[PDB]
């Protein structure tokens, strides 16, 4: 788990020189998935 | 049978996958319809 | 853009009767100007708020992950 | 709310009156050199250079980039890479010194030249001030 | 009995119709104002997420989970975040609530205050209920989702007032009216041909005594009498957002008392 693919949201991941692509899809955009630190906020 | 280069096409128009797609199509294809 | 939860002006509640409203719309085949008196929106201030509402994200969420 | 100027409740603004979101989207790649010569995109430190930036490095991930759930601000780095002369100087990309706000989503792919190209990108709700144009 | 007093015409559980009846307009007026805004009342003011991929982003959500009415008829037996001991917050100070939804289903899913689950012990209390008169009782629909759409919060409300914000408001509109028939002539009827004829006659009309031409004008005629309508959201019912304003105006005019003798010391 840390990366993701736009359309076959499939959670991916790698490091360097790992191409840029997707396992299947190879739509090579790749977001990034949240923090696992929680984050807090205003109710306002 | 020679390749001469690349013309920009505008969006909507004849020539882009976008003028024949549908409702459904776009989506999928994230673009607004 | 789903319903605003109480409305701008006066503050009385109104995110639950989105729903409500829109049935007694197709549904009950009714008028907006009294589905509304129905659900009780007495004043243009409450009313102007539901009569508007551009409920977007049903539009939005049709989209994917 | 004389000459031009109106005069607005502010517990409409509370109850949601008027508010928006504002996103900005910096972004950047990893410059290529004939004979190769790559930058980086990285959490660095001194190792020599030092031409680092002035704000927090923190925020930064591995990869050289931030999560899309973190609150950013000030001159917070928002992505880290580094540019190869001869070690290590700076070329991070620190959120507009005025804004602040938190990612929103960070996206991470190829630029036709097989380079890394990425965009990273903060959301920010604003609530209508006083100075504020309507 | 005594003083100023009062005849509830129509009432309910969403509205308290009613006649103030010969109080100073000062008095009546700063009550309504105190009802308004500085009664207590309980409201989310802490949203931390932990997952979320719905349209909305975080904040949007957050906002609107501060509006969504919660219980509060023991609120007066809750202490402010700020004055308790804690480092922070407890159960002493606030009432935690959590919310979680995931599209199961193939249409749709639907996340309503109803969803909010409390986890902070009441320490047995009407408090932190998500306020619900939906029909089929769901109460605001905070927001919807599709697919696998996750949504992870933990809410933290605590107590707090309108000047602080709106949330905490328990009032929202409240119908204020008096001397129908311009006897004082505190105003002064704008028209094209006939004053009477153009503008509209209130119901409150009845209630009181037609002008009646012949007669000059009373001057010495101060004001009493109102016809008010305080209606509610739920947070506290009815007639408590008039009894609590009644009491709270009270303590404010109380400590101007109390801290004019602290300063009698010296
Ligand atoms: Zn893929
Ligand atoms: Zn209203
Ligand atoms: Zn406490």
């Amino acid at each position: 788990l840390k990366y993701i693919c736009a359309e076959c949201s499939s959670k991916l991941s790698l490091s360097r020189t790992d191409a840029v692509r997707c396992k299947d899809c190879g739509h090579r955009i790749l977001l990034k998935a949240r923090t696992k630190r929680l984050v807090q906020f205003e109710a306002r | 049978k020679v390749f001469i280069g690349r013309l920009p096409i505008m969006l909507r128009s004849k020539n882009c996958y976008l003028s024949e797609a549908t409702e459904s199509d776009l989506y999928k294809l994230k673009e607004c319809p | 853009m789903i319903v605003p939860v109480r409305c701008f002006s006066c503050g009385k509640v109104v995110g639950d009767k989105w729903e409500s409203y829109l049935n007694l719309l197709q549904e009950d085949e009714l008028d907006e100007g009294t589905a509304l008196s129905r659900l009780g929106l007495k004043r243009y201030c409450c009313r102007r708020m539901i009569l508007t509402h551009v409920d977007l994200i049903e539009k939005f969420l049709r989209y994917n992950p | 709310n004389q000459e031009d100027s109106m005069i607005m409740n502010q517990s409409s603004i509370d109850r949601g009156l008027f508010r928006s979101l504002f996103f900005r989207s910096y972004m950047d790649q990893e410059k290529k050199y004939g004979m190769s010569i790559t930058e980086t995109f990285e959490k660095p430190q001194r190792t020599n250079t030092l031409r680092m930036k002035h704000g927090t490095y923190d925020k930064l991930d591995d990869d050289g980039l931030i999560a899309p759930g973190v609150r950013v601000s000030g001159e917070d780095v928002i992505i880290g890479k580094t540019t190869p002369i001869s070690s290590k100087r700076d070329a991070s990309t620190p959120l507009r010194s005025t804004e602040n706000g938190i990612v929103d989503q960070v996206l991470v792919t190829t630029n036709q030249d097989g380079l890394k190209f990425v965009k990273v990108r903060v959301r920010t709700t604003k609530i209508p001030q006083i100075g504020d144009k309507f | 009995e005594e003083g100023p007093q009062v005849k509830i015409r129509e009432a309910s559980k969403d509205n308290v119709d009613f006649i103030l009846s010969n109080v100073d307009l000062a008095m009546a007026n700063s009550l309504r104002r105190v009802m308004i805004a500085e009664i207590p009342t309980l409201a989310i003011d802490s949203v931390e997420v932990e997952t979320n991929t719905t349209v909305l982003a975080d904040e949007f959500i957050a906002h609107r989970l501060g509006l969504i009415p919660l219980q509060s008829m023991d609120i007066e037996q809750l202490e402010y975040s700020r004055d308790c001991f804690c480092e922070d917050h407890c159960d002493k100070c606030s009432v935690v609530l959590t919310l979680q939804a995931f599209g199961e289903s193939e249409s749709t899913t639907n996340v309503y205050s109803k969803d909010l689950v409390i986890v902070s012990n009441l320490m047995g209390r009407n408090i932190g209920h998500p306020i619900i008169q939906d029909k089929e009782g769901n109460g605001v629909l905070i927001c919807k989702l599709r697919k696998g759409q996750e949504l992870k919060l933990t809410c933290v409300a605590k107590k707090g007032i309108a000047k602080e914000h709106a949330k905490w408001g328990p009032a929202a509109a409240i119908e204020f009216e008096y001397d129908p028939w311009n006897k004082l002539k505190h105003t002064d009827y704008w028209y094209e041909q006939d004053s009477a004829k153009e503008w509209p006659q209130s119901k409150n009309c009845e209630y009181e005594d037609p002008p009646n031409e012949g007669d000059p004008f009373d001057y010495k005629a101060q004001a009493d009498t109102f016809y008010m309508n305080v209606e509610s959201v739920g947070s506290i019912p009815v007639d408590q957002v008039v009894v609590r304003g009644i009491d709270t105006l009270q303590k404010k005019v109380a400590s101007i008392l109390l801290a004019l003798t602290q300063m009698d010391q010296d």
